């Protein structure tokens, strides 16, 4: 059971500047096997459903605007907006997907 | 028009248990495994299980295990999530997603949730 | 005289992961309604030849009905490889038969998406020829033994085909039947007219 845990639980933003939220785990996401890091980002609007951003850590979603990138290492993951619009309000989850009890983190609201 | 259509809202009193269908239109269903995450009014999302179109096997959070029963109907492409032993704290809106099968040679690089249903709120 | 009935013709074709055999003996087979039947999307025949299928006579012959993908119709020959032709059904090296595959749009889909045919997509090694696998054992991947429960690294070995009625020709379902001719130190017993 992985617990994940979100940095800024409240990030207030203006637009043009970037965003950078952090969201870490109790254990090691990157697999030896393959190489690649489980860890997914999903934006959840006010009265709609989850949306995919981030996945894989490092790739963007289909339909995902060129404003978001994702990166980090370890533990340690850092989900960027480098432009921030106005329909960037919302919450952003964490998700690993290495053990079964997939787990999402808590969850960062971005408001204006 | 690639769509999943979920059950409307329903009022259970405790003790009681929900049943919650997620439809799929507009792609093939048994190319997803079909998962069920509930969101909590004022809490974060909680995962429950998943369903393997092509098996029936289901994998369940320790938590839900011994109340969840997942199952699926090809010859209509529908995916049914029945919660015995109701309580209050089961009040949410639970969603429906889907995962690619098997997109590469590992199988587990791919399984993203890469649509998402509109929910259904159980009281 | 042989039923070349239940097998190309019939109501409900077999998977290609549990393909139907057929054993035929005694039989004076016409086959100038299948080779040039003007139905027949491939007619390849290899070891032997289609002009002189009826001059030869064979001790058996093993008629195996299954139904593929349109794409994979080219894996069914000796010496393939795919994804279709070493975990699902195989030739042998040597083989002396003949393919006969034709397209099934019109029987074997559905709006909904046909999902009674099924292709197994794991194995632990490649088949010998003229094998078939029907056990749904959890294929192993990780290092790490699963008991019969699926989830990462651990799958199971069965998928089903998206047939639909929209779908490209290359991704349209097609019925294969390979004949095979088995002659042993029992006297020959089937061959068409003389
Ligand atoms: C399998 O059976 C079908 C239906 O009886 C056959 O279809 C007919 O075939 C004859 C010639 O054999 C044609 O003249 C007809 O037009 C076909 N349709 C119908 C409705 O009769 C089919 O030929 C059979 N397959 C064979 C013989 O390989």
């Amino acid at each position: 059971d992985i617990q994940m845990t979100q940095s800024p639980l409240s990030l207030p933003v203006t637009p043009g500047e970037p965003a950078s939220i952090s969201c870490r785990s109790s254990q090691s996401l990157l697999d030896s096997d393959d190489g690649n890091t489980y860890l997914d980002w999903y934006l959840q609007k006010p009265g709609q459903s989850p949306q995919l951003l981030i996945y894989t850590l490092s790739y963007r979603a289909s339909g995902v605007p060129d404003r978001f990138s994702g990166s980090g290492s370890g533990t340690d993951f850092t989900l960027k907006i480098s432009r921030v619009e106005a329909e960037d309000v919302g919450v952003y989850y964490c998700m690993q997907r290495i053990e079964f009890p997939l787990t999402f983190g808590g969850g960062t609201k971005v408001e204006i | 028009q690639v769509q999943l259509v979920q059950s409307g809202a329903e009022v259970k009193k405790p003790g009681a248990s929900v049943k919650v269908s997620c439809k799929a239109s507009g792609y093939t269903f048994t190319g997803y495994y079909m998962h069920w995450v509930r969101q909590a009014p004022g809490q974060g999302l909680e995962w429950m299980g998943r369903i393997n179109p092509n098996s029936g096997g289901t994998n369940y959070a320790q938590k839900f295990q011994g109340r969840v029963t997942m199952t699926r109907d090809t010859s209509i492409s529908t995916a049914y999530m029945e919660l015995s032993r109701l309580r209050s704290d089961d009040t949410a809106v639970y969603y429906c997603a889907r995962v690619p099968y098997c997109s590469s040679t590992s199988c587990h690089r791919d399984w993203y949730f890469d649509l998402w249903g509109r929910g259904t709120l159980v009281t | 005289l042989c039923p070349f009935g239940e097998v190309f013709n019939a109501t409900r074709f077999a998977s290609v992961y549990a393909w139907n055999r057929k054993r035929i003996s005694n039989c004076v087979a016409d086959y100038s309604v299948l080779y040039n039947s003007a139905s027949f999307s491939t007619f390849k025949c290899y070891g032997v030849s289609p002009t002189k299928l009826n001059d030869l006579c064979f001790t058996n012959v093993y008629a195996d009905s299954f139904v593929i993908r349109g794409d994979e119709v080219r894996q069914i020959a000796p010496g393939q490889t795919g994804k279709i032709a070493d975990y699902n059904y195989k030739l042998p090296d040597d083989f002396t038969g003949c393919v006969i595959a034709w397209n099934s749009n019109n029987l074997d889909s559905k709006v909904g998406g046909n999902y009674n045919y099924l292709y197994r997509l794991f194995r632990k090694s490649n088949l010998k020829p003229f094998e078939r696998d029907i056990s749904t054992e959890i294929y192993q991947a990780g290092s790490t033994p699963c008991n019969g429960v699926e989830g990462f690294n651990c799958y199971f070995p069965l998928q089903s085909y998206g047939f639909q009625p929209t779908n490209g020709v290359g991704y349209q379902p097609y019925r294969v039947v390979v004949l095979s001719f088995e002659l042993l130190h029992a006297p020959a017993t089937v061959c068409g007219p003389k």
